[PDB]
């Protein structure tokens, strides 16, 4: 599962957490340093 | 935001298109509907049309390939280098 797939996989379980579009936007940071550390 | 629903209604209407157009195949990335391309050509795709609604103030997302005799390349810059935070 590549980077572009991690990306799918970031937009989608965000977007169910968030309601508000920063709290998207925070969790989305958060899925980019998962994919740099991994 | 049912976004899954959405790319998936998308990843259909992508099929769609690239059948009418067929080098570089037209493909699905699950992320882009990448119209097929030929050898030496470059294709620049805006980053998901959610993110229109998502961050609204926020438009110059890029992400390229380039077709070559080795078919697609990767994106670049990465998904989530240009459409990420």
């Amino acid at each position: 599962c590549d980077a572009t797939c991690q990306f799918r996989k970031a937009i989608d379980d965000c977007a169910r957490q968030a309601y508000h579009s920063s709290v998207f936007k925070a969790c989305m940071k958060q899925k980019k340093k998962e994919w740099k550390a991994g | 935001a049912h976004s899954d629903g959405i790319f998936k209604k998308e990843q259909a209407m992508c099929l769609e298109k690239i059948q009418r157009a067929n080098g570089c195949p037209g493909m699905w990335d699950n992320i882009t509907c990448w119209k097929p391309a030929h050898v030496g050509e470059m294709v620049l795709v805006s980053c998901p049309e959610l993110f229109r609604i998502f961050n609204p103030d926020q438009d110059m997302g890029v992400v390229s390939r380039n077709c070559t005799e080795d078919g697609w390349s990767e994106p670049f810059p990465h998904y989530f280098d240009a459409c990420g935070f």
